C-alpha cells in the first residue's frame, strides 16, 4: 500500500499539538507527528491531493509535506517526495530549508523539489524507497473521495 | 528519543545550532533540526526507535540515514 495514515487522538509533543500518523510505502513503514499549529489534516490531505494530481499528471514528482506553518514564520518542513519512472515510483525523504526564502507558498511545492538523485556531491547515498504506480493511485483516489 | 536532552546530545556531537521550524516568537515549538555547519540530525522518533537515534539530512536536506546514538549508520 502507499499513504499516510491518522492513528489516534491528537496530543501535545514539543509543545504543540500534533497528530500522530504513519507513513507506509510498501513494506517501510515510519510513525510520523503531523503539526496542527497552521493546517489541519484536511488541510494536509488537500495538499496531497493537489500534489499527487500535478505529479502523476505528467510523470514528475509529488511533494507530500508532513509538516507546515506559517508561510513567512517558516524555517523548514518535512516532506516525502515521490518520483514516477513507468510503474515504479521511488520514495524519498527530504527536508525543505525556507529560511532565506520568504518566497514560499504551499500550493507551489512541487516547484521547491528538483529532480532525482541517488547519491550527493560526497558520494553519500541519499535515503529511498519504493512501491508501485497503482498503490499510489489508490492513494490519490482516495483523498480525491474524502 | 529526547525534548531538551536532545539539544545536548545533539551539541555533543557537533551539532550546536538548533534550528527551529518556525521564526521569532515561535521558536519553542515543534520538531526542530540541528545543524552541523554540514549536516542536520534530528531525534529519531521512530517505531523502532532502540535507544535515542537520530535521523541525518545532507547540506541540500536529503536524508542520508538513520543513525544510532554515536552517528553510525544503521540503515535508510
Amino acid at each position: 500500500m502507499f499513504g499516510i495514515f491518522s492513528k489516534g487522538e491528537p496530543v501535545s509533543m514539543e509543545g504543540e499539538l500534533v497528530q500522530p500518523s504513519s507513513i507506509v510505502i510498501n513494506d517501510y513503514e515510519e510513525e510520523l507527528h503531523l503539526p496542527l499549529s497552521y493546517w489541519d489534516i484536511k488541510d494536509y490531505k488537500n495538499s496531497w491531493l493537489k500534489s499527487l494530481g500535478e505529479g502523476l499528471s505528467n510523470k514528475t514528482h509529488s511533494a507530500l509535506a508532513v509538516s507546515m506553518y506559517e508561510p513567512e514564520k517558516t524555517n523548514f518542513i518535512f516532506t516525502w517526495v515521490l518520483y514516477f519512472e513507468d510503474e515504479k515510483v521511488y520514495v524519498q525523504n527530504n527536508v525543505i530549508f525556507l529560511e532565506e526564502c520568504h518566497g514560499f507558498s504551499p500550493e507551489n511545492i512541487n516547484k521547491f523539489i528538483e529532480s532525482r538523485t541517488t547519491h550527493d556531491g560526497d558520494g553519500m547515498k541519499i535515503s529511498e524507497w519504493h512501491t508501485d504506480l497503482n498503490s499510489v493511485l489508490d492513494f490519490y483516489h482516495s483523498l480525491n473521495n474524502a | 528519543l529526547k525534548g531538551k536532552e536532545a539539544q545536548e546530545a545533539a551539541s555533543n556531537l557537533g551539532f550546536d545550532r538548533r534550528i527551529p521550524p518556525q521564526k521569532a516568537p515561535f521558536n519553542s515549538h515543534g520538531q526542530p533540526v540541528f545543524y552541523d555547519g554540514k549536516n542536520y540530525i534530528t531525534p529519531d522518533i521512530d517505531s523502532h526507535n532502540v535507544t535515542n537515534g537520530w535521523k541525518m539530512f545532507n547540506s541540500k536536506g536529503k536524508r542520508i540515514g538513520t543513525y544510532d546514538s554515536g552517528l553510525n549508520r544503521i540503515k535508510d
